[PDB]
């Protein structure tokens, strides 16, 4: 009530969050081959979501992994492959990561000033008539 | 051109400060202290009723008198005031009025001609003159009137008092005060008369 | 006369309005990112007379989305959020200096 | 109605007021202590979140108390 | 809810009821003496209007606490206090007119005796619990919203000044009569022979018998006491139209 | 529900309430005590 | 190189500071309040008249008679200097210039004489004396004309007293009191003489 | 329990109402009262001056409620700074000593007036509110200090009507009493150790 | 050694604090107040010449009569000072000495022997007594020559008052206050001997 | 172990706040105030010699008498905490030292065993009791010893008031006023008998 | 339950927080000396720590007195 | 109560100990380089223990015949988290005296 | 005697030189480049001494290299760094004097 | 016992030797390419005591010089450097809250 700005200040800080920490499994995972083809790790994403029904939150409504085909290769080496000598890798792209790392960070840090600047307001707001 | 809310506060303190001297110098309270100011001087009595509850009553006194007046100015100017139907300027002016009409009810002729040629102005109807010089013509009339109803209230006490020192130097008894003597006389009259009632009756509707 | 709404004005209002804005506008910048999501406007005439005695407005994007669906311009959403605060700092005073006066005539201080 | 009743209600909100206040600081106290003693589900954000309010809150908090205490010596000296 | 409303209606349900009892007290005969300092008797009022608050119905929400009416309301509740006040005051002065009246009259300060011991006379029949015990009534039947006094009410007030000469000479009646046929029938035994006249030696004779004569009349005081109480009490209750 | 701006306006409101119902209540009170202490 | 305005400003807030010393020494003030006090205590009456009646009778009395300077002070003094006329220097010169005279036309050549010698300053002409050694001048020589005024008036008031003590002594009834049976007979002899009005208009005449 | 930081503003917040809690609650306002009716008594107007009766009665309010202090110290302040009671309790701890001072130091005349003005029903008088016996203690008190006040002014008042009547013996009408039984009502003072005669009884008057 | 500038202000700022002290004890603004009120209770009137306006005339009295002692200050001590001549210690011992002199010029032997023997210092002469020691001495010898000049002008108003009051007694009239008989000539005595000049005169001359 | 230096300064920074407590009450201010208080209302005048005046010359006395106590505290704790040779504590206790000495040589022991008794301590020997204890009795000790200096005082004028008031009544003059012809004999008695310094010299006297 | 008694008391009670608040002054000023001359084994976190303490204890001594001198003066100064 | 050890809570320890961690650190990364060297890690919950140790690090990788079980790759990160939570527990340990004393003094 | 001129002491004459040597040094970077120009400076104990009661040409470290500028400006560079400092203590010198000559008209 | 000497403690004097410090580091860095240039070196403890109740030493190399004679190690010289800056401001701040705690126990506030 007296602190709405923060609440979606705040929501905006723990999302950007969760969308950092996926896009370091991404890429720390980027050259997981792991077992089967199945199993095999899958690039990671959050979902935001803002429920219209003032101030409207944004919401991480879990994590859904990427639709992209797996990255396949030709290694009759590895004994982790199969019948045609392919290991199935994480369907993680590089280029797609660091911007999400760009846009990550600059957003986190963009709610960092507006949820700095509505306290300044709030305590002048305790001036008022002083 | 309506004075702002400030403003208006900054003159309602104004008059709440002069309040004493609006008492004493516009309403009836000063012939009403001169008349019971007499009335105790002609008995034996020097401080014996106190100032404080002559003073009381002179104030719940000018209350019932100023109650016209008072609600003349409550109904012309503090109702259009509170519901916003007239601005501050002329709100003033509407509670001023009543004011100088009574004033003027309690003033004499010779009394307005002395101070307005006193005050070196130019006027021809007295219902416009400046309330700067009505009031030493008003307390100057009140004063006067006061002295009037006061001589008349001595005059029975002296009466009383004189009868009583002829009683005993005609009995011979040159030696007795008559002030002793005379005192309970003095206040018996004053009670099975109901004097103060009567009193009351000729101070209150000597204004009317 | 004598009334505090007659002598705040629409200092009390404007205040009230600003903090809305500024909730408004925040929500933008934080769901900048979220896809589908539609930049909110606020109208400051409408809202004031509102609160003086008492719908959705969307903003039209500059240029094209890149087909998250979200119109949030965060160029602009910074420069409101940052004339918004002024405004209502400026309104903070405005009305903050209407008991300072009241307090200074009713005590002659 | 009776001249208590606007006493206990004023009494209700002021009583009401402390316990939002204390229910924030006593917040702020543990999510400050649980992000400094290492507990990895407490995000900094949150903590600096909770002590901005608990903050906020108890300067207003300081406000009133001034204003009560200023009106009271403010009445204290008057003629009686 | 807007904490206007709850504190705004506080301060109005406090301080104006307040504003009625402390006016009494100021013009009261014992809280209103000049020994107790004006601190303590602020306090006896903030602790009185605190203590009696919940017999004290709401004030109306109408009126607001800044506004010419509401300036006005602060005003009416002074002059229903100091009525009740003044009531007092006439009781004990015109005890002290009893004094005075006998002194006066002793060929003579006796004033201060009578209205000394009719203070206590005040204290010791709980006269002062009463009075409080009036003003809370005062708010029941005379609600601070609506009602004053009227000018019926002033002009009853204005007047009692005849019941203090009317009650003094009531009370002194059977005293002064002793006093002057004393002083007459001293005055005739001793006119005879006109070289011993009175004058210094009359002043002795006079003030011994006005003495012996006051403590006849503290003998019987009681009772006078206890009649004007009820006149003044049923004068009170009249001004809040009880 | 509520707000800072309402909570400080509503404290400033109460400020300048009490501070005009004391002021008034003084002066009515110094013009009964100038009137009391005057020479009958 | 008139004062600044914040100078200008300082010494007019100054100036309001002392008005109480202003209108008690250098205006009509003072005589005016002590004649009516020697009149109060002439009659049988102590303080019926009150003390804030009186002082408010001369407060709108001396406001009259000093009326003309006060208007020259507008109009040589104030008016310039609004209509940026004169430097405020000037204009302080061009309003203390009527106050020096009317404080001459009231003073006695005796008051300046030893209050100059008493300054030791070389002065000859009554005109370009300091305002240090007039206003003492002045108001000494207010007090001397107000005593003379007031045992004018006393003058009647004691004829009264003494034909009364003369008759009652005459009757021989010399223990009744002449004070009590003298009063009701000054107020009979002041109001039909209608001396509340005599006296305020012979007041303001007397400032000439 | 309230938090560290605004129990501190508590306690430093009614640090400023001990004034407040002196002149309503202890023995401060009998003795003050006496005292301004004696002062009045004697010819003296401000002699004893208000500073030195001030002083005298602080330091009799200090020496009379003293056991007062003792309980709350033992009860209040020791369990405090022990961490053996929270902050409530041990403000409950203190209002009890002074309320069991205060409840036995009025008259029941004044209390049974003051619970029906109130409006709140008690059955006995050791279980009234505090909101009522503050009110209740202060005009009993206020009763008591008038009634023995004005038994010392008795002496004073037999000197001022013999001196007077003396003087009107001799036709010295003129001469005002009050100025010659001046010295005489300082006399009588001083011989009867008036100074430690009042403040013995005051002392002793408290339970 | 010399004082800082800073230190000079905080001095000089100190002395103004204590100049209402220093006009009631270390000039003549005591001696002149107690005896015009003396003279006041001589005449009839109490409180005629009012309080405001006898301080008022003291204080033109005490610039009228201390000006050699300020004008050796300002040559002795501000003209060295302002130009640079003497320091801030030398300057403000200047300023003493003229002070001191006019003090130990008014004062009592008997009073500065009585002070000295309580200070317990050893002095060999009088005109190097300390501050301390004369302040109290030179107070107690103006309280005791103003009582010899009040006792002076007591006696004609007595005398006027006993010879009315024995007039009076003489045709047999015991009830006529003598006190209203004697007030029109007690004011004239001061008239026509033309006493505002003369007192005040004598005054200013009693410090030569 | 000593405070630590801010204490020590916060510590005696207080003592400055309470410094006028001191004076009123741990001095022989009280007693000298009384006595010239009372000796002002025996003579006629009633605030001729101001209160300002009677606290002025109460200061000089009361810092003359105190001068060895003060002298005491110097050479005993002020001298040996600037030269570090005691400690805080030490010191204060050395500075009380002299202070209670000599309130208990100016008491009375009635007063001290009234308030012993009262605060409920073993007492055996008199310089045992806090100083919470010996203030009260103390200045009690004062005020009667200063009420029996007053009274002593008040007898030669009540003599001369009771003369001049029979010797009128022995003429007949009832009317006239004893006061007014007895203030000049009251103020001259004061004079030809310098009542201004051996008043003084005897409260001087009194407290050694 | 005696005037000696509690007045010595309220003395304990009094001088227990001067020494308390005496204490942390001088550990305070200990450690801010050791460290500033050198000593290895002092780490500016105590040394902040203490000095941190011994700031708000003197300033509750401070506001402390400052109440109660107010409170004296109230006393004082009524109008009697 | 009302007493430091509340008021401060816990975080009058951490400050120390993130030096005491800071300073381990800084050993590690010195004495990477010099044979025989085993690391050495703290156990943030013993001085937790301590307030209401100094251990050995087990390698991820054989050594090289130094012995030396230092991986600097590991170290700067620790170190970089250490530095971190070091200046948040100064500002939550600041801000308890900074409400402390805007308690007591009401302003 | 209380004057400014004894108040104030130099420090009102320290404030204006600095400024003026703050010119001088910035007038010197800007025609570095410039031929023919030769770097001047400011003495500060002369022009200190002129303004209480009432342009020299700094030598070369070096030959220039052909174009007549004798700017060096390193020493340009620790010369304005070095005046500003003392600039702004001459500032708070001066400052500080009409501060204490405040709190002692106004004794708080 | 109220003395400034007691007040400031030994604050007062380990800022002016700490700038000393820095003079003589500062010397050694610039005086790094100079031959035949001994590396200077300040004792604390015992400037510390001669400032308290009223000369640099030599600093030994750890490896020897290139066959010019100077002695100055300028990777060290950095770090004491840096060290004594640190502690020099942190004497600043323990001596400027001795006036600052002054101030407010003179001023009670």
């Amino acid at each position: 009530s007296l602190f709405n700005v923060f609440n979606v200040t705040g929501s905006a800080m723990s999302a950007e969050s969760v969308r950092l920490n996926t896009t370091s499994s991404n890429l720390a995972n980027a050259d997981s081959v792991s077992s089967s083809a199945k199993d095999t790790y899958k690039a990671r994403h959050a979902v935001f979501g803002a429920e219209l029904s003032d101030t409207v939150p944004v919401k991480v409504m879990g994590i859904v992994e990427s639709d992209k085909p797996l990255s396949a290769e030709y290694n009759p080496d590895h004994p982790l492959a199969n019948e045609e000598g392919y290991i199935y890798k994480p369907n993680v792209n590089v280029m797609e990561e660091m911007a999400n790392m760009i846009s990550a960070s600059r957003a986190y840090q963009t709610n960092v000033q507006v949820a700095d600047s509505s306290k300044q307001m709030l305590l002048r707001t305790l001036q008022m008539g002083q | 051109e309506d004075y702002s809310v400030t403003l208006q506060i900054l003159a309602l303190m104004t008059m709440l400060g002069f309040l004493p001297a609006m008492v004493i110098l516009m309403t009836s309270f000063t012939r009403i202290v001169v008349v019971m100011s007499i009335l105790r001087q002609a008995m034996g009595l020097q401080q014996t009723p106190s100032n404080q509850v002559i003073i009381g009553i002179a104030l719940f006194l000018t209350f019932f008198v100023m109650s016209p007046v008072l609600n003349e100015i409550n109904d012309k100017a503090v109702q259009p005031y509170l519901n916003e139907q007239v601005t501050a300027r002329e709100a003033f002016d509407a509670a001023q009025a009543p004011m100088k009409a009574f004033m003027l009810k309690q003033t004499r002729i010779k009394d307005l001609e002395t101070f307005v040629t006193m005050s070196g102005e130019q006027v021809d109807n007295p219902e416009d003159v400046s309330m700067a010089v009505l009031i030493p013509a008003f307390i100057t009339s009140e004063l006067k009137t006061a002295f009037q109803i006061g001589f008349m209230l001595f005059l029975p006490f002296l009466i009383i008092d004189l009868v009583v020192a002829s009683v005993l130097m005609a009995m011979g008894m040159m030696m007795l005060s008559p002030m002793i003597v005379s005192l309970p006389f003095k206040l018996m009259l004053f009670v099975l008369v109901d004097g103060w009632n009567l009193i009351l009756s000729t101070l209150a509707g000597s204004f009317a | 006369a004598i009334s505090f709404d007659n002598a705040l004005g629409i200092h009390q209002h404007t205040v009230g309005v600003r903090e809305r804005n500024a909730e408004v506008i925040s929500t933008n910048i934080a769901q900048a990112n979220t896809p589908g999501y539609k930049a909110r406007g606020l109208d400051f005439a409408k809202e004031l007379q509102a609160a003086t005695s008492g719908d959705k407005l969307y903003r039209l994007p500059t240029q094209p989305d890149t087909g998250d669906g979200n119109t949030v311009d965060l160029d602009l959403e910074r420069n409101l959020f940052m004339q918004n605060q002024i405004r209502h700092q400026a309104s903070l005073d405005f009305l903050g200096s209407k008991f300072k006066n009241l307090t200074k005539a009713i005590k002659g201080e | 109605a009776s001249g208590a009743k606007v006493g206990a209600d004023f009494n209700d909100l002021l009583t009401k007021a402390i316990n939002n206040v204390n229910t924030l600081q006593k917040a702020s106290g543990d999510l400050q202590t649980r992000f400094d003693r290492g507990d990895a589900d407490v995000s900094l954000s949150d903590v600096m979140i909770a002590r901005n309010k608990s903050s906020v809150a108890f300067d207003a908090t300081v406000q009133i108390r001034n204003k009560l205490v200023e009106a009271y010596k403010d009445l204290m000296n008057m003629p009686v | 809810e807007y904490p206007t409303s709850v504190v705004l209606d506080w301060i109005a349900n406090y301080f104006w009821p307040y504003v009625r009892i402390s006016s009494m007290l100021m013009v009261m005969t014992v809280t209103g003496a000049r020994f107790v300092s004006p601190r303590i008797r602020l306090y006896l009022g903030l602790a009185i209007t605190f203590a009696v608050m919940p017999a004290i119905p709401a004030v109306p929400q109408d009126i607001e606490l800044l506004s010419f009416r509401g300036f006005m309301t602060i005003a009416e509740q002074m002059i229903i206090g100091i009525a009740m006040g003044m009531v007092t005051q006439f009781m004990i002065q015109t005890f002290v007119l009893l004094g005075q009246i006998l002194g006066m009259q002793s060929s003579l300060l006796l004033g201060q005796l009578f209205m000394f011991l009719t203070t206590m006379f005040f204290l010791a029949t709980d006269g002062h619990l009463k009075m409080l015990q009036l003003v809370v009534f005062s708010f029941k039947t005379l609600p601070i919203g609506s009602g004053s006094l009227n000018a019926v009410d002033f002009r009853e007030m204005a007047g009692w000044l005849g019941i203090m000469f009317q009650t003094a000479l009531s009370m002194s009646l059977s005293g002064i009569i002793a006093l002057l046929t004393i002083n007459l029938s001293f005055g005739v035994m001793t006119r005879a022979a006109p070289q011993l006249n009175i004058f210094s030696l009359g002043f002795a004779f006079a003030l011994m018998v006005g003495l012996l004569l006051c403590w006849y009349i503290l003998a019987g005081l009681y009772s006078h006491y206890e009649m004007f109480w009820t006149v003044g009490e049923a004068q009170i209750c009249r001004l809040i139209r009880l």
